[PDB]
């Protein structure tokens, strides 16, 4: 045998790819097959020896029902507190591949409140939409008040990737606050845990996401944090087998990877799983090779802003470097108008702002001080809201409305 | 005797008598696969399924021929997978919303009764890919060409009511279907490649004009995530002069090809008034789904191409996108034990992907007849740096370069279209097709490029200077280069009157802005451009292309009219 | 044995290393010799088993004749249409380094009747020069226009290399029409072809060129493109082996292997072999390791400009990025002074082209307005040029002399 956590190598008869064995107190995930020999993670740290070893006759599976609602679990989807939820029909986490015929396009809006989101970029139903932050800024606090507002009839899962105990527990103690936790499911993987148990993290809760969403009739709400961990748990497994690394280690497979995982997701006849996976974004680079694949893969992304964050401005997020691809589809033509309207003349604002730097401002075209004038309202009273505040679609209309009135600029009134 | 001896990832080696390109039955659950090298008694297998679960001993059946595709009727107006299997079907035949392991389906209909009109009679001569009849498919000319194999003298012949499997001609002792299979890795025969001779027609303006390709052409469109290609490319399999549409799915989102499902059999081609769905063939290999099968469907799309080409018809193809393709190269590359080239990819990446853009062309078919496939090949470079393999070996590959530009994205200027960077390598061309029916278009052409290009130089001594610091024989670009961005260039896919622009529409559009741009210049000195401005227009051309057919004619005069000069 | 196209590893007593061996249908090419192993690059597609080798004694060689001129074949010297040449004499198709006590340096100017090149930057015959090319700049149309003057007298060898069917055509149906495909013979390796194909092209062309011009007593004209598509094909082999990689995966004899290309041309007392390498400039950067490496073999190069073609100029030649080494041997009093009058002129109009972004045009020095003249009508009048269009080096002169004129500049009359 060999041992050296949380890995080890051991002969077997005939090895299966992702086979669960079992040792004395811990499980372990076959992840290599050579011949005879057989590469394994444990489940967790393990002192013992390597001896005795029970072979499951299958893949790692969870069986699933309606008990994870109001439950905390790990990665594996073992409760925490307590105590083992109804073992019936066991489901492979990895899961099916959708047919894109049996698929319904989104086209409902799931209206967040936050100005910043619900007009130009709003998250629809069935919809997966990504969170891109830079180390430090609120991206958790903007995730949690989204899931208030959007998850009032909803399930929501979170699936806890590699977060330190403060970020979880934020989580938490936040769908306790707002009573929604005994309507929700937590899946949680430690910082120190296993690279099998980061990774699973997510399998696991998208598994009983599509039991909950197409096998029963729910709507369903998955968060997931922090991708950017997801990829370094998968790095580490990927350098432990032969695997010739990409660039920085990662695996050259990492897009496929997070695609089997992001395109979990979708819109059905019976329900829809809205998804929003969140990353932070090494040394604030959007082309890094997280941020870039995920953005190859979910269908938009909200971009939060290092220097609105400067400017005291929750929600940091940026109206131009953030996108939703599906918008169009649940969007009026009252709401495209006010949409277009926003991010063609706060675009304007921000060329205008360039100049300043140039020639000074008050010494330029007098309707580039007006789009100057309509970038700044636009931070501070359209964007800047409150973690508590919550606005309807017509009063981001109104405040649009009053914006483009102190900026002397064409409004409907 | 078949054994499995070991299972990484997408890639199986096996003991036992194999052939080089030979189709296996991988484990108890028979999951398609290929083998792709030999090394002594081993064979090396990409499989085209999950490999997930697998066990060694398992046992991995041989069968006769290569990877090929049923090509016949049953293909338009319908979506398969990167092995050409029905989606449709998969999807009744299992009540389920998912996609199986090993699913076995044949790819044509078994059971669709087609009405068999033939061409040819009873002792008549028949070389291969030779028309022996004709076969309406819901509105569409499906013309049953004989393989390149079949050559004789006809025995027997039939006519009316058939299905897929029944024989509706009998050749020098050998019954002809209505359909037959063929390798998706070969090449289909043609007699001549013939010169490019007529320009390929899109529904947007800026890929008409100014980068346009020939029919038969090949284009590449790379950009950033968000840029643009996937619409683009959505676009173009909208509106094209083409008999034939064949949008592949190559490693993107699910919702993208459920989206066309949903709005093409809404919409009616402008060119005939038919629905849009029964001219239009769907490959959909997700990115979720296989990696091996998203080249597999790139071949079997090309397969398909070429097949409706051998009819004597049009035909474009668009990949989106080839970069996932290439992954999938790169993964097996991995597995293989291979040595990585430039940025892991494998050495023969560039000759890989020959193997796909040299299928294109217009050409002389085996009956004599002629036909082209167009080849639109999208590119998903990382970071957005053009720099990377894919894209450059691509543009060493095709004819032109729709570049996708982040800036343009940004500013919501769609199409993207970069018009410094990108380029044609086929106006010599086509620019015969357009001297003849819109003679003064070469000039307006070359006029909106300089004026672009003489905005483009204006930039760096604007934000170094001031924007109003410029003389008014300078101004005169900015001022005209945003009448031919945001009134020409940017094409709104999601307007009903400007998703598509018809060559009418295009020209006329460039004659109303030509005709505007020389009342200007001789109106310098006189009148300042400041006053100019103020009296409109500039604005109204530049929403002509959101108002209807008849709307725009009209308006089109009224702006003819509105330009007196003398002031 | 073992097989993976278009790479085979089998069993030899002795093997040689270039060795020939045969097949049922195709031959092969040893690249590797350790002690009875060997590794073999296949001809072309092969399906059929690796049973039967027949050893031929030698590596590859081509019979050398006249009867190659009038005739298209592919990489290996094969016909394509027809039919076999006369099979006397083979030679090794990589040749001998000529002896530079034999070599006569390069002192006749080849006229290109192109304005762009005569006057500051001469080809010379016997002289190797370089095209540089940004991806989609009419490289192929400005080697053409060249082998149209150059070569009326000449024999023209075409090696392409990879090219699409749309590149190698337009060369073929450009020298039937111009009625000098019968004065010229052509090798093509398609972009599907094997790797030892492609490397081969530009060997069997030279080796032929070599025994025309040097066994023979002709002028020879040899064009080859694309040399970026070589240095792939070579990069392949080069990764087919054990052989550790230089940078992209390019081979760390990159530059020797070019050089045994390259320098396979030159004068002497007997014949000349003028030698035109193309190449694409991959992202169009010229400091690639495949420019880079060709410009420190070539003796010069033509750099197609980026920003011309987008002002509608053709040729886009970049007069002060091209070069040509020897084309002081050929130039008189005369014409040496009007290509230093032209290139310092012209550079000076480029530097009062950059100030004329901080002060505005018409705001500057009254001669700095007069090189700003001159340089835009050398781009327009002087550079610009027709496909079609052929000038006597007096011609281009008194372009010359026109433009200065105008510019306000010093002109001899
Ligand atoms: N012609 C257009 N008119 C209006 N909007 C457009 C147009 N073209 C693109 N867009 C928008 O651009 C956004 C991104 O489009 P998309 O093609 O998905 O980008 P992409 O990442 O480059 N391609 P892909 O990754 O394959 O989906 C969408 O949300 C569209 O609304
Ligand atoms: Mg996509």
């Amino acid at each position: 045998p060999s041992i050296k956590p949380p890995l080890i190598a051991v002969e077997l008869e005939n090895p299966m790819l992702g086979e669960v064995i079992d040792l004395e107190e811990t499980k372990a995930i076959v992840i290599a097959a050579y011949e005879n020999k057989a590469l394994a993670l444990l489940f967790d740290y393990y002192t013992g020896e390597i001896k005795q070893i029970n072979r499951q006759g299958n893949t790692y599976k969870i069986a699933v029902s309606e008990d994870y609602i109001g439950g905390i679990f790990n990665g594996f989807g073992e409760p925490i507190k307590g105590p083992k939820p109804y073992p019936e029909d066991y489901r492979d986490i990895n899961g099916l591949a959708i047919n894109p015929y049996a698929r319904k396009v989104p086209n409902e809006i799931l209206y967040t409140g936050i100005s910043s989101i619900d007009v130009a970029h709003p998250l629809l139903k069935g919809q997966k939409i990504a969170i891109f932050s830079p180390p430090g800024l609120p991206m958790e606090r903007l995730a949690l008040q989204i899931a208030r507002n959007v998850a009032k009839d909803k399930t929501i899962i979170f699936a806890a990737i590699g977060v330190p105990s403060d970020i979880y527990k934020m989580f938490i103690d936040e769908f306790i606050n707002t009573k929604a936790i005994m309507n929700s499911a937590i899946f949680i993987s430690k910082a120190d845990s296993s690279p099998i148990e980061k990774i699973y993290t997510p399998r696991v809760a998208l598994t009983l996401a599509e039991y909950l969403a197409f096998e029963k009739n729910r709507d369903v709400l998955v968060l997931m944090l922090d991708m950017t961990n997801y990829a370094d748990a998968l790095r580490e497994i990927s350098t432990l087998r032969k695997e010739i690394p990409s660039r920085r280690g990662y695996p050259a497979y990492l897009y496929t990877d997070l695609a089997s995982i992001y395109e979990r997701s979708g819109l059905t006849s019976k329900g829809s799983i809205t998804l929003i996976p969140m990353l932070t974004m090494p040394g604030n680079d959007i082309t890094h090779v997280v941020p870039d694949l995920t953005g190859y893969i979910t269908e938009g992304q909200y971009v939060l802003s290092q220097d609105l964050h400067s400017k005291n401005i929750y929600p940091p997020i940026d109206l131009l470097k953030s996108l939703s691809r599906l918008a169009k589809n649940g969007m009026s033509k009252k709401h495209k108008k006010y949409a277009d309207i926003l991010i063609k003349s706060y675009a304007k604002g921000l060329e205008a702002r360039d100049i300043a730097t140039i020639v000074g401002e008050d010494s330029l075209s007098k309707e580039d001080k007006a789009y100057l004038k309509f970038a700044e309202l636009v931070e501070k009273e359209f964007i800047k809201q409150d973690y508590y505040e919550y606005r309807s679609i017509e009063k981001s209309f109104e405040i649009i409305d009053s914006i483009l009135s102190q900026s002397g600029l064409p409004y409907s009134p | 005797m078949n054994r499995i001896i070991s299972i990484n990832g997408p890639l199986v080696i096996a003991k036992g008598k194999f052939s080089i390109f030979e189709v296996v039955r991988v484990g108890e659950e028979k999951l398609i696969g290929e083998v792709i090298g030999i090394e002594n008694d081993k064979a090396y297998i990409q499989v085209y399924e999950d490999t997930n679960g697998l066990k060694v001993g398992e046992p991995v059946f041989n069968t006769g021929k290569p990877l090929t595709i049923e090509l016949g009727p049953g293909l338009l107006a319908n979506i398969f997978d990167g092995l050409g299997r029905p989606l449709k079907d998969i999807y009744e035949k299992t009540q389920s919303i998912y996609i199986p392991k090993g699913i076995d389906l044949p790819t044509l209909d078994r059971k669709k009764v087609w009405e068999f009109i033939p061409k040819k009679k009873k002792g008549d001569t028949i070389k291969g890919g030779d028309i022996i009849g004709t076969v309406n498919e819901n509105g569409f000319e499906h013309r049953i060409i004989v393989p390149p194999n079949v050559e004789g003298k006809i025995e027997e012949i039939y006519e009316g009511n058939f299905t897929i499997e029944e024989t509706i001609a009998i050749v020098n002792g050998k019954p002809i279907k209505l359909y037959h299979e063929w390798p998706i890795r070969k090449p289909r025969p043609y007699k001549e490649k013939l010169d490019y001779n007529y320009p390929f027609i899109t529904g947007t303006r800026v890929l008409d004009i100014m980068f346009p390709i020939a029919k038969g052409g090949s284009a590449a469109v790379p950009g950033p995530f968000g840029s643009g290609k996937t619409v683009l490319n959505q676009q173009i399999a909208k509106w094209a002069d083409s008999d034939i549409v064949i949008y592949i799915g190559c490693g993107e989102r699910g919702n993208e090809m459920t989206e066309v499902l949903e709005e093409f059999p809404k919409l009616k081609d402008p060119k005939t008034g038919k629905p849009l769905m029964y001219r239009t063939i769907l490959i959909a290999n997700t990115s979720n789904m296989p990696i091996a099968a998203r080249e597999a469907s790139i071949y079997l799309g090309a397969t398909i191409g070429e097949y409706f080409r051998d009819q004597g018809y049009s035909v474009v193809v668009n990949a989106d996108s080839t970069s996932r393709w290439a992954e999938a190269l790169r993964e097996i590359s991995s597995r293989l034990g291979e040595i990585p080239s430039e940025e892991g990819y494998p050495a023969y990446l560039l000759r890989k992907l020959a193997e796909f853009y040299e299928r294109s062309g217009r050409v002389r078919t085996l009956n004599d007849l002629e036909g082209s496939l167009t080849i639109i090949g999208a590119v998903s470079p990382p970071g957005g740096d053009f720099s990377e393999p894919v894209t450059q070996n691509t543009l060493r590959l095709v004819g032109a370069l729709w570049a996708l530009d982040s800036k343009l994205a940004y500013k919501r200027h769609y199409p993207a279209i970069n018009y410094l960077i990108s380029y044609t390598k086929q106006w010599e061309f086509v620019k015969k097709y357009f001297e003849e029916l819109y003679e003064d278009v070469i000039e307006i052409r070359e006029e909106f490029f300089a004026i672009l290009k003489r905005e483009s130089e204006l930039m760096d001594i604007v934000s170094i200077v001031g924007p109003d610091a410029l003389s008014d024989n300078e101004k005169i670009y900015l001022h005209m280069g945003r009448i031919i961005r945001e009134g020409f260039l940017q094409q709104d896919a999601f307007d009903e009157n400007d998703s598509y622009s018809p060559l009418e529409k295009t020209i006329e559009l460039m004659r109303i802005i030509h005709k505007y741009y020389v009342t200007v210049k001789q109106l310098l000195g006189k009148i300042p451009l400041e006053e100019i401005e103020q009296k409109g227009i500039h604005e109204k051309i530049i929403k002509l292309r959101y108002k209807s057919l008849k709307e725009f004619r009209e308006e089109i005069k009224a702006i003819e009219q509105e330009i007196l000069s003398l002031l």
